[PDB]
């Protein structure tokens, strides 16, 4: 049992955000300790987190037991401390669970750059990419450069062959890169007869550097045709409750990186109909609080209802939301 | 375009080994590569996608692995179902390529083959032909070399279990009667012999 | 439930051939099908890609100028139209449609020859008389030059061979027992 989010009208783009969010223990824990943290010897006061007492007062809230019978909480508060910082929704594409997802990932980085004197933790949504190239000609490589990010936002490949799609299939394609062209080599020494050695083919290399504790993959059902109008993308991707990340690492060790599968949020119908509604586990119990559970809940604003693993994984996944683990027992 | 190559062309196996069929891509190639069964005289069947999923009724025995641009194909296990041509697909880009197929194959202990070879019947004499025929029967392994143009080779596919094979060249009434004058276990050629009379 | 198809059949160089394959348990128009060509030297090789459910096609741009992708809904068939023929499109044609339960569904090979052809063979027996009973020894016989596909322990049969735009074939052990071909 969870409590329930109130929505009169445009509000559950958060409650099934909310929802997720709290299935992530890491992320309940980071505010516990980000709304805690301060340093000792500084002078300056640490400024005041409004917006990461008032997340961490609601999700804490969303991982217990509802605490009077079938209640329904109102996330309202937030959305008032979201509008102190630079936000406002103009048109109906923001009303978006993953839009709201980046506006609080960089109203927390506020958050973290307003109290810079003392030290706050980063959020365990943050990992980095590695670009990297390679020469076909010669296979000396490049230097990396960096990109960080808060989700994985994937792109749904365009069928092929028949097959189902996979989120194995939508992260290679989002990491796989290209050959290039033109470009110069200097282990070769070439353009032309001013160097000594054998204008080249590069092979662009695109993985994974840091890879975060909380892990959101985005799959970008939602986008629009040649001509002004509404596209959604209403094939399945087959996902698991267990995810290797492993083929994706930029450093080639043995170590393993390995996610379990925390909270799903579904995108249900098309325009005048749409709804977002989330799948997640259940909260474990004040006694075992370390101990998460293996019974998943469907949640759609207010109401609350036991889901089969079954159902999670035959959804059509928005947002998936994934959490390390070091080993599989379970 | 994609290139996928398979290794070898033919595989052994023990009835209940472990084997792996293996592949290389041109180049990264995600996980888009699917594999396929194909007994003779029949359609493909395909077994695992997104290199490492698996279809309905495909037993625990095929395990699929591999990313980006090498991949092997697994039966552990081994039943007497199993023997049949392999085949991987890549489905990343058009053209949706194949690889070149692996015949999994049953071994038992070796053997050298027997041979025979017999000189035209009067039905071609008797019709200006003059062919002349040469059966290798019952080698175990596959391989062979036997011994010019006017030639003509057919190989049996595995039964037991062996291989077999005719061989012959295909002259006529005259040029026959004018010019009268190995094995993977043997260091020497066993050929037959025929003259005249 | 099957992926069924049409025949096979025999046409000369030059010529043009239409090949054809219908479902029997679904609608061809819900998801995509391909074909595919097969031949034992160069392998399985994909020529095309058809959407039954409107005109697009995507082709194998070796093919793009001499294949050709159709499709009827009513009729619950596809056909593949192959122009300007030579020996190099001897092959088998599979039709392919996928799924996502079961494997994607195949259906019967259409065999497709080509060649300036009929010829039925004469059998001669392959006795070594004039050799010796050395018991441990075998016989056979075999057909001579025959086109178009012709008809127990003991005894191991060789496929068949082209020798130049007709066929041979041997099996070994007179006795031969063990209107294509007239016995
Ligand atoms: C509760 N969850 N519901 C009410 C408030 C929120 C939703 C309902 N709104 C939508 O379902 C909704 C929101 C956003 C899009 C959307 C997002 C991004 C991109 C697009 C595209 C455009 N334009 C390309 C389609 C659409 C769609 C929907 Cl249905 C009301
Ligand atoms: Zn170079």
């Amino acid at each position: 049992l969870v409590p329930g989010l109130v929505n009169l009208g445009n509000t559950c783009f958060m409650n099934s955000l909310l929802q997720g969010l709290s299935a992530c223990p890491a992320f309940i824990r980071w505010l516990e300790e980000f709304t805690s943290q301060y340093s000792r010897d500084q002078k300056e006061p640490p400024s005041h987190q409004y917006l990461s007492l008032t997340l961490l007062h609601l999700l804490k809230a969303l991982s217990c037991q509802e605490v009077t019978d079938d209640e329904v909480l109102d996330a309202s508060c937030l959305l008032d401390v979201l509008r102190m910082y630079r936000w406002q929704i103009s048109s109906f594409e923001e009303q978006d669970a993953h839009e709201l997802f980046h506006v609080i990932t960089s109203s927390l980085e506020d958050e973290r750059d307003g109290s810079g004197s003392h030290w706050k933790s980063q959020h365990p949504f943050h990992g980095r990419l590695t670009s990297n190239m390679v020469c076909k000609h010669c296979e000396h490589q490049s230097p990396v450069r960096f990109d960080t990010f808060d989700s994985l936002s994937l792109s749904i490949p365009a069928a092929t062959w028949g097959h189902p799609l996979t989120l194995d299939h939508c992260l290679h394609h989002f990491i796989s890169s290209e050959s290039v062209r033109d470009v110069v080599c200097d282990n070769c020494t070439k353009i032309e007869a001013k160097g000594t050695l054998n204008r080249t083919t590069f092979v662009k290399q695109l993985k994974l550097g840091k890879l975060p504790q909380c892990l959101c993959i985005h799959l970008q059902r939602l986008s629009w045709s040649s001509h002004g109008t509404p596209l959604k993308r209403h094939e399945h991707v087959q996902f698991n409750e267990d995810l290797s990340m492993d083929e994706y690492k930029y450093h080639s060790n043995a170590s393993t990186y390995l996610f379990r599968l925390m909270a799903v949020v579904v995108h249900h119908g098309d325009m005048h109909s749409g709804h977002f509604v989330t799948y997640r586990r259940s909260p474990p119990s004040a006694r075992n609080p370390l101990s998460t559970s293996n019974q998943w809940l469907w949640v759609s604003d207010d109401t609350v209802r036991k889901a089969s693993l079954q159902e999670v994984l035959s959804s059509s996944a928005y947002l998936l939301f994934y959490e390390r683990v070091l080993e599989v027992l379970f | 375009d994609i290139v996928m190559t398979q290794s070898q062309k033919f595989m052994s196996t023990s009835v209940g080994d472990r084997v792996s069929v293996t592949c290389k891509a041109s180049q990264n190639v995600g996980t888009n590569v699917a594999w396929y069964q194909q007994k003779p005289g029949q359609s493909p069947k395909a077994l695992i996608y997104s290199a490492s999923y698996r279809y309905s009724g495909v037993p625990d025995r095929f395990t699929g692995s591999g990313s980006g641009t090498d991949f092997t194909l697994t039966i552990s296990n081994v039943q007497s179902e199993d023997l049949a041509e392999y085949f991987c697909q890549q489905y990343n880009s058009f053209p949706l390529t194949f690889g070149a197929g692996t015949k999994l194959e049953l071994k038992r202990a070796d053997a050298a083959p027997t041979v025979s070879i017999f000189p035209p019947s009067s039905e071609q004499l008797t019709s200006g032909g003059a062919s002349v025929v040469c059966f290798l029967n019952n080698f175990y392994p596959k391989d062979i070399n036997v011994k010019q143009n006017g030639v003509l080779n057919s190989w049996t596919d595995q039964d037991d279990s062996t291989y077999s094979m005719s061989s012959t060249l295909t002259l006529t009434k005259d040029e026959y009667e004018r010019h009268n004058s190995t094995h993977k276990t043997s260091t020497s050629p066993i050929v037959k012999s025929f003259n005249r009379n | 439930v099957q992926l069924q198809q049409s025949g096979a059949e025999l046409v000369r160089p030059g010529a043009s051939v239409k090949l054809s394959c219908t479902g029997s348990g679904f609608n061809i128009k819900d998801t995509y099908m391909h074909w595919v060509k097969q031949r034992p030297e160069q392998g399985l090789e994909w020529i095309g890609r058809i959407d039954p459910a409107n005109g697009n096609t995507k082709y194998d741009p070796k093919f793009q100028g001499k294949a050709t992708m159709t499709a009827d809904t009513s009729s619950n068939t596809a056909y593949l139209q192959l122009s300007s023929l030579t020996s190099e499109d001897t092959a088998v044609y599979y039709c392919a449609r996928p799924d996502g339960y079961y494997g994607d569904y195949w259906g019967q090979g259409t065999t497709l020859t080509v060649s300036s052809a009929t010829t039925a063979p004469s059998v001669y027996p392959l006795a070594p008389v004039c050799g010796d009973t050395t018991s441990s020894v075998t016989l056979g016989c075999l057909v001579k030059g025959y086109f178009p596909p012709v008809t127990s322990s003991g005894v191991h049969t060789f496929p068949a061979v082209l020798q130049s735009d007709l066929y041979t074939l041997s099996s070994s052990v007179i006795t031969c027992n063990v209107a294509s071909s007239t016995k």
